[PDB]
């Protein structure tokens, strides 16, 4: 080789050699990740070097937390990273298309043909697959019963179907009360808190917010009803000047006068708070809660506790965005224009301690537009199962609201798309006739893996499914309980349109680029 | 078969049973398996091809 | 009050940070699984400064360990007393930095630093009065320059008024690890003179000749390297962790170390330096340890204090001694060697002492102070930065992650302005 | 000559291992959790044995409670950590029954290997266990025979707390039941939230367990620095600031410009501190407790006006003292205290076991806080009784949340083994085999009680089903002597933690299901 002459410590791979490196590594990631596609998949226990258990079967967490050092596996992991970043689900099915787009193409390239001829057939097959996907999508005007079946499909494939009935009520009802009137739903308004209280099948949907820090004073009230939220960003603790100044005093009687005077600017901020409580008709209970993102010294905590004001400290950055919408106040950065217009309202503000760790709850709001899924998993690894499934389910219902159409389920899309490429296979009129055949057989791995994980036959299932599609017009699919071809649009199994659109685009470009690689080498030392 | 007869023997060792009791039950079961095969047997004509 | 949260970010920060808590847990007598083994208020009063007391008597160190590597921080997981921290103070990173400054900011830093700021928020809940933060990192490391520069900028959005005491491991002028070390050293310091106030300079490869000549070590390693660095780290945080007559916390150290806020590069060090066999055959007096820190044999960086001039001198002693002999001994050097000191400062050498002895040594002093010794080291970094950027060598490793050619131009103009900033009073 | 087998399809690990299949992953997770079930089987029950466990810090832990054993054993198997963390959740929820999780889930996975190797796979064992687990939570309200409702006093809760004590302290079951009765009932919140943090244990090295007692107050391990150790009025002023004066926070610097400001500065500092100590002597205070340090001038006027000083370096101990005497910790220096004073009955000092202690003893108004002063011959014995005391405090929190009880000692698990077997015989499906194996997992729990008592468990488990003929539902185990002839449990008084039995079945079933879901294991290189 030429690279061995210039650098003697530089490995290389030739034309017929680098193709066998990328294809055999794509089969290595395919044979591992095909055991978790669908509800009948198996759980994978992932142990790191420390010893912690990461029990999950999502395709993005499997590829990142896997001890593999391969250049081909690093290319598929980057495409799988963007699939779980912008649209959630569609990561396990992403790798299985690339694992079949390189295996079905190896049957032609090794039999005399050139790899560029196969890539010309992939673009002509992608044009028909994109037009066929727009004909099978179903617009259902974003009904709240439709979004249940969309969230149920994404949640079953990550849990054992006892928590899928609980998490669907916590995902669909959370995504509806955020934004209205054709507004893009921000996913930062949903807080995900990890608790340990009861059990995994006890995750509820808090209509307000759940803060992970409690009151930092023992004399404060633990349960406050009909409260006023005062969201602050000022620093109530003692701060000095920016210029280094210090103090200078002569006698000991002037020493105590400087300690009283150095807290005057601090107590002026506290006197603006306790006078706001007297201007909101404080002849009742009239609870007051200050979340107060910046820290508070215990001198001001003792002053606010005597008036009956609960004061938290050290809040998050987005806690001044979620609580501002939930309480309806104004997140102030100063106390120069304090007014009752910037105050919030909550019917119940209470705390609870779980092993010397308080959790502040804010509930009973009118129109919060900001909720919190309270995950109460028993173990530490069970919290990672629900959190990775909630964000897989929240991004599934967010795409079904933004896009106006719903795409059908398991085999109602991939089988019908492969049959459309057979009748349009002589439409290319050239050497790329076998490229459309390699793309149509690669899309059939989704009914093949789902029939394999459920325990049924692989080839006997695909004959009966393609027979019911060719002898009818209904988009029939795979049933993971009986094996008979069942329609996915009637049983309540749906999918996202942007997932299937990017599965035809991200997997096709990354397959046409890998097949055109013939000089895998390592230089730079 | 020896791996399975020891598989069921491990269950009784957890039940605070002495190994001489299980072996004395194995020898009584061994003498009855030989007598059962001789009752279900069939004579063969060795001259038949 | 005056709580300080410690942030050990980087590969070299966790190796120093592993032995940083070994000195504090031994001097204070804090049991890792019990409650305490102190004797009086010299050790039991300042527990709440660096530790948060849990319910039952167990003490937890206010420490955050950040690393973009699972295998590096696993030694601090279940190794030399690493099971004492919080479980959420072990933020791992599955994507390595690769000794690249642009990769740790735009690729790794865009997804991790929102979670690292959550650990500082949970540590600040148990702080009734947050004094500041410390940051131990390195310039020649990927995580030390990636998760050390981006972490120090996002912490000012939440803490704009609090002081900062950064610890920076400078690269060595003797040996080199990779050719992107002038790139990582120029970019990390260029955002460090912007809005910080304290930064030390420790050279690890320069200490291999100190252990070979003075500490009598034939084959040194990383374990013998960080032992005397931890003695220098404990010398600065001595009056912060032990009460005494010369009360000077980090707030009093931020003012009386720098007359100007930009020229905040110091030269740490300590004294004496004894081996494992020749330690008991040596007496330690007050003018013996006070006159050893000014020479070149007690420097933590590869610099020469015999051709420079100091600005502010602070020294912390260990042991009950007469501190009036320290000021009278150092005032006689300021009259005969006035070209090395300041001409208008009547008391250049400050005094600090405690009543807690160190580990191993009987008496010990530390040297904290800035001079023009960082000026000659900043010229060699900009000299290597000039020859590499003029050929534009390995710029696609940086510009492919989100950098540009104008990014290195502004990083070269202000770093050469810092050379002229130290060139005025030299 | 000799060839070898290389990698085949996906061997890309740099020193890591990979497990897949029923034999390499599922059956090896069963055999690893089977060894933890046989480990704590000896320490289960009133006749259980202790275990001297040495952790990485070379210190001794001797106990018979399975919760603190797993915290010191450095287990590295991943599926074995799932049964350790499930037993840790039993300690955080109810505080008792952590050994029940290791026996029940250890028998669930052991009988799961007898089902995967005989027939159906994990798709029906998991669905077969969850059917019998939901039916197991329906028999538990039907097995409640007594309730901890009538006469909530120190006489009735002494017998209700004997079961949690005798399982770890068999010989000291009577004296520890009286010490846990005079402490838990005295801190009652008058039908409110019961706090387990308001009971502290002061380990005093000395004589045996017969000298242990419960004092209404708090007992510390510090000194006075004064001569006012005899206080009978006990008006306590609590401060969190250091009792040494008032210094500023920014820099602090005295500036002298003339000779009148230098000479009068020393006398002006003494008159400033004298007016602050005498300000609390005019209010009637006797005990001044601070959190920080105390200067020499503060000790000069504390002994002059005859007020006692208490140094509390811990800040969590300072908050417990405010709930003891009913005071408020003042962050500022000494004010004229209006109404935030403390009020105790007797504050004194005494050297007990060569340890000078400070006792805030409440004579008449006894119920604000309780402290159990334990006396032991060794420091390791006082840790084992403190584990037995804290299990008695957590049992009192269970009876506050749910007053129902079930007959323990083996009487509950046999009735659970009989009703689940009735559901298994009436199940017209292939999942009935896992339901009958779920009832046999309850059979091994009184089997561990008979093996620790030196009795043959085959004759013990045969008499339990013979006396459970559809109407008794109460006969457990009589482990006081050999040749059992087992009797009733309501007559002997062995019944405890129905809510403890409710969470222990739910957590151990979810622990065994989580192991069976693991079909493929990918571990990393350990460091
Ligand atoms: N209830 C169901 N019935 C049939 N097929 C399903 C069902 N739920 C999910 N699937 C199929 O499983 C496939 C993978 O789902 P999922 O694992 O959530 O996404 P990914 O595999 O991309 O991570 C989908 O293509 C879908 O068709
Ligand atoms: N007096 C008694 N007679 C018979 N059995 C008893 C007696 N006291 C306790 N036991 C048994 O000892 C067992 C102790 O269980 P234990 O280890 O305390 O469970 P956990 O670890 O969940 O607290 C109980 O299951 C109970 O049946
Ligand atoms: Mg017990």
């Amino acid at each position: 080789a030429a690279v061995k002459t210039l650098n003697p410590k530089a490995e290389v791979a030739r034309a017929q050699a680098a193709l066998a490196v990328n294809i055999s590594a794509a089969r290595g990631l395919q044979d591992v990740l095909r055991t978790n596609l669908g509800p009948k998949g198996t759980m994978k226990m992932l142990v790191s070097g420390a010893g912690d258990i990461k029990l999950t079967k999502d395709g993005n967490v499997l590829l990142h937390e896997m001890q593999i050092q391969h250049p081909t596996a690093s290319l598929i992991a980057k495409v799988a990273t963007a699939q779980d970043d912008i649209t959630g689900d569609g990561t396990t099915s992403n790798v299985l298309i690339i694992g079949e787009l390189l295996k079905q193409a190896d049957l032609y390239i090794s039999e005399g043909l050139h790899p560029r001829i196969i890539t010309e057939g992939f673009e002509a097959a992608k044009e028909k697959a994109l037009q066929f996907l727009e004909e099978v999508k179903v617009s259902r005007e974003m009904d709240r019963e439709t979004l249940i079946d969309v969230a149920r499909t994404s949640l079953r494939t990550k849990v054992h179907a006892e928590l899928a009935d609980v998490l669907t009520e916590a995902v669909v009802d959370s995504i509806l009360a955020i934004k209205k009137q054709d507004e893009p739903i921000d996913l930062f308004m949903i807080e995900i808190m990890e608790m340990k209280h009861k059990s995994e099948t006890d995750t509820s949907l808090i209509r307000g917010l759940v803060l992970d820090h409690g009151a930092r004073h023992p004399d404060m009230k633990k349960r406050v009803e009909d409260a006023y939220i005062l969201t602050c960003n000022v620093s109530l603790e003692y701060e000095k000047t920016e210029v280094n100044s210090g103090f200078f005093y002569k006698s000991a009687e002037e020493r105590e006068k400087l300690v009283k005077a150095e807290r005057k600017f601090i107590e002026d901020r506290v006197k603006k708070i306790i006078e706001l409580k007297r201007k909101v008709c404080g002849d009742s209970d009239k609870g007051f809660v200050v979340i107060n993102q910046k820290g508070i010294d215990p001198f001001s905590l003792d002053a606010l506790s005597k008036e009956g004001i609960v004061a938290l400290r050290r809040a998050k950055r987005r806690n001044m965005e979620r609580l501002t919408l939930a309480c309806g106040g104004v997140a102030l950065n100063s106390f120069d224009d304090l007014s009752p217009d910037c105050l919030g309202h909550a019917g119940l503000v209470y705390e609870y301690t779980l092993g010397e760790e308080k959790f502040t709850f804010i509930e009973k709001c009118n129109n919060p537009r900001s909720v919190t899924l309270l995950i109460k998993g028993p173990n530490k690894h069970t919290l990672t199962q629900i959190k990775d499934a909630v964000r897989d389910g929240l991004r599934a219902v967010k795409n079904a609201i933004d896009d106006g159409c719903v795409v059908p389920g398991a085999g109602a899309v991939e089988v019908a798309m492969a049959e459309a490429l057979i009748k349009h296979k002589p439409s290319v009129k050239g050497r790329a006739q076998l490229g459309v055949q390699a793309f149509a057989d690669a899309l059939l791995i989704i009914p093949k893996v789902l029939a394999q994980n459920s325990g049924f036959d692989l080839q006997e299932t695909l004959v009966k499914i393609q027979a019911e599609h060719s002898e009818s017009g209904q988009l029939v699919g795979v049933d993971l309980n009986t094996g008979e071809p069942m329609v996915a649009a009637e049983v309540g199994v749906w999918d996202n349109y942007c997932v299937k659109k990017q599965l035809l685009h991200s997997c096709t470009v990354i397959a046409t680029n890998i097949l055109l690689v013939d000089e895998i080498m390592r230089a730079g030392m | 078969l020896a791996g399975e007869m020891l598989s069921v023997a491990e269950h009784f060792l957890e039940q605070q049973m002495h190994p001489t009791v299980v072996i004395s039950a194995y020898r009584k079961a061994l003498d009855d398996m030989i007598s059962t095969l001789k009752k279900i047997s069939i004579p063969v004509d060795i001259s038949d091809s | 009050m005056r709580e300080i949260v410690h942030i050990q970010a980087g590969q070299c920060g966790n190796q120093i940070g592993a032995k940083f808590w070994e000195v504090i847990s031994d001097e204070h007598g804090i049991d890792p699984t019990g409650t305490y083994h102190g004797d009086s208020d010299l050790q039991l009063d300042r527990i709440s400064v660096y530790y948060n007391e849990a319910t039952g008597g167990k003490y937890v160190p206010r420490a955050i360990l950040v690393d973009l590597e699972p295998g590096t921080m696993d030694s601090v997981r279940s190794g030399p007393f690493g099971q004492i921290f919080r479980p959420d103070n072990f933020v791992f990173g599955q994507s390595g930095a690769g000794n690249n400054w642009a990769k740790g900011h735009y690729t790794e830093g865009a997804e991790l630093v929102d979670s690292v700021l959550d650990v500082v928020r949970k540590e600040a809940e148990s702080c009734d009065c947050l004094q500041g933060f410390q940051l131990t990192h390195s310039l020649g490391g990927g995580t030390g320059s990636g998760m050390g520069t981006l972490l120090i900028s996002k912490i000012r959005e939440e803490y704009p008024d609090r002081i900062m005491n950064t610890f920076s491991v400078v690269p060595s002028p003797k040996v080199s690890d990779t050719v992107v070390e002038p790139y990582n050293a120029t970019l990390s310091v260029h955002q460090l003179v912007e809005n910080t106030d304290e930064t030390y300079c420790i050279d690890n490869e320069a200490l291999y000749d100190i252990c070979f000549r003075t500490l009598k070590l034939t084959t040194p390693t990383y374990g013998d390297l960080n032992h005397l660095v931890s003695a220098t780290m404990s010398g600065v945080t001595t009056c912060l962790r032990f009460p005494g007559q010369l009360n000077a916390d980090l707030r009093k150290l931020a003012v009386n170390m720098v007359p100007f806020p930009r020229l905040h590069f110091f030269m740490p060090g300590f004294a004496p330096l004894t081996s494992r066999g020749s330690q008991q055959y040596r007496a330690l007096t007050v003018p013996e340890l006070t006159q050893q820190v000014f020479d070149a044999k007690n420097m933590m960086a590869a610099c020469d204090p015999r051709h420079g001039r100091y600005l502010t001198v602070a020294a912390v002693f260990r042991g009950r001694m007469s501190m009036k002999e320290v000021d009278e001994q150092m005032l006689n050097v300021q009259n005969k060697n006035s070209s090395y000191f300041v001409e208008w400062i009547p008391n250049n050498v400050k005094t600090a002492v405690c009543d807690i002895p160190p580990r191993g040594l009987k008496m010990a002093v530390t040297f904290i102070g800035n001079s023009t010794a960082i000026q000659e080291l900043f010229k060699r970094i900009s000299e290597q930065f000039t020859a590499m950027f003029r050929r534009k060598a390995f710029l696609h490793w940086y510009t492919g992650e989100g950098m540009d050619e104008m990014e290195f131009t502004e990083a070269e103009s202000n770093m050469n302005d810092l050379v002229s900033e130290y060139q005025q009073y030299q | 000559h000799v060839p070898k087998a290389p990698g085949f399809a996906q061997m890309l690990k740099e020193g890591a291992k990979h497990f897949s299949g029923l034999e390499e992953a599922v059956y090896r997770n069963i055999q690893a959790c089977k060894e933890l079930a046989q480990t704590t089987r000896t320490a289960y029950g009133p006749n259980g044995m202790n275990k001297m466990v040495i952790n990485h810090l070379e210190k001794l832990f001797v106990t018979n409670d399975a919760a603190t054993i797993l915290r010191e054993l450095e287990v590295q198997h991943p599926a074995a950590k799932m049964i350790v963390m499930a037993s840790h959740m039993q300690e955080q929820e109810v505080g008792d029954g952590t050994n029940f999780v290791l026996v029940f889930a250890g028998a669930l996975l052991e009988l799961a290997e007898e089902l995967l190797r005989i027939g159906l796979s994990v798709s029906e064992v998991i669905e077969g266990y969850e059917i019998a687990c939901r039916k197991a939570h329906e028999i538990l309200p039907n097995l409640v025979c007594c309730s901890a409702k009538n006469l909530r006093d120190i006489d009735e809760v002494s017998s209700l707390l004997r079961t949690s004590i005798m399982s770890k302290q068999y010989g000291n079951e009577v004296f520890l039941a009286k010490l846990i009765a005079q402490a838990c009932v005295s801190i009652f919140p008058d039908s409110g939230h019961f706090n387990v943090d308001n009971i502290r244990v002061c380990k005093i090295l000395g004589s045996g367990i017969s000298s242990s007692s419960v004092l209404h107050g708090m007992v510390f391990k510090k000194e006075t620095e004064g001569d006012v150790t005899s206080v009978k009025d006990a008006k306590i002023a609590v401060y969190s600031c250091p009792f040494d004066g008032m210094i500023t926070e920014t820099k602090g610097t005295v500036l002298i410009k003339t000779a009148e400001e230098l000479m009068n500065f020393s006398k002006g500092e003494e008159n400033l501190m004298d007016a602050q100590v005498k300000a609390i002597a005019d209010t009637g205070a006797n005990v001044v407790v601070t959190g920080g340090k105390v200067a020499d001038m503060a000790l000069h006027y504390a002994n002059k006006y005859n007020i006692m000083l208490v140094r509390l370096n811990s800040k969590w101990d300072l908050r417990r003292l405010c709930k003891t005497v009913g005071a408020t910790a003042l962050p500022r220096l000494t004010p004229p205290v209006l109404e935030e004073m403390g009020h105790c009955d007797s504050v004194y000092l005494s050297e007990v076991g060569d340890t000078q202690v400070v006792v805030f003893k409440h004579e008449k108004e006894d119920g604000a806080i309780s402290t159990i002063v334990l006396r032991g011959s060794t420091d390791n014995l006082m840790d084992d009784i403190e584990r037995a005391v804290d299990d008695g405090v957590n049992t009192f929190k269970v009876l506050t949340r749910d007053k129902r009880l079930v007959p323990g000692g083996g009487a509950t698990e046999i009735e659970l083994a009989k009703q689940i077997t009735s559901y298994g015989e009436t199940c017209p499906g292939l999942e009935q085999y896992a339901i009958k194996k779920f009832a046999e997992a309850f059979e091994a729990i009184p089997r561990a009680l008979a093996e620790n008592s030196g009795v043959k468990a085959n004759e013990v488990i045969s008499k339990l089903y013979a006396v459970h003929q559809e109407g008794n539902k109460n006969v457990g185990l009589d482990i006081e002597a050999e040749v059992p002839a087992v009797k009733d449990m309501l007559e002997a008084g062995i019944l405890d933690t129905y809510l403890g039995k409710y969470w222990a079945i739910k957590l151990a079933t979810n622990a065994a299901v989580t192991v069976l879901r693991v079909d493929q294991i990918i571990m990393a290189k350990p460091a």
